[PDB]
């Protein structure tokens, strides 16, 4: 489960709000610098917010690993 | 033979097995919560999987005490 969560997090997707004015075409067709019209809040990236579950899974896996290790 | 033996070994063993039942049940429970394979049930035989305990401390303590 943890490895699959990491693999899911690896994928990067640029979520652009249609209600905004930033258009990804001019972002893509631009070199370093190259002032482009837009707003930073328009562009956002989806993230795996499953964090607390990660903590509990890590805790339980660590406990199991410890008991097995000394066994 | 007579004197505690007239009936025979089999009959007395069968009679006394009924008084051994509570100890067997308690031993089976203790084995189940510790390493279950140590004290299998009479019905239990090959092809039976011993679900390992969740706590995994009774087995550790049993091994430590025995050693």
């Amino acid at each position: 489960a943890i490895v699959k969560m990491s693999m899911i997090s690896s994928k990067v997707i640029g979520l652009v709000n249609p209600a905004g004015i930033t258009q990804p075409r001019r972002l893509t067709k631009a070199q370093t610098g190259d002032f482009v019209t837009g707003r930073p809040e328009d562009i956002s990236f989806l993230q795996l917010e499953k964090q607390a579950d990660f903590t509990v899974a890590k805790a339980v896996s660590d406990a199991i690993e410890a008991r097995l290790s000394f066994a | 033979r007579t004197g505690l033996a007239e009936d025979g070994a089999k009959s007395v063993y069968e009679r006394l097995k009924n008084d051994r039942a509570p100890y067997e049940t308690r031993a089976q429970n203790c084995a189940q919560y510790t390493i279950p394979s140590l004290f299998p049930k009479d019905s239990d035989n090959a092809s039976t999987d011993y679900q390992t305990p969740w706590q995994a401390v009774g087995a550790r303590g049993l091994n430590n005490l025995a050693s």
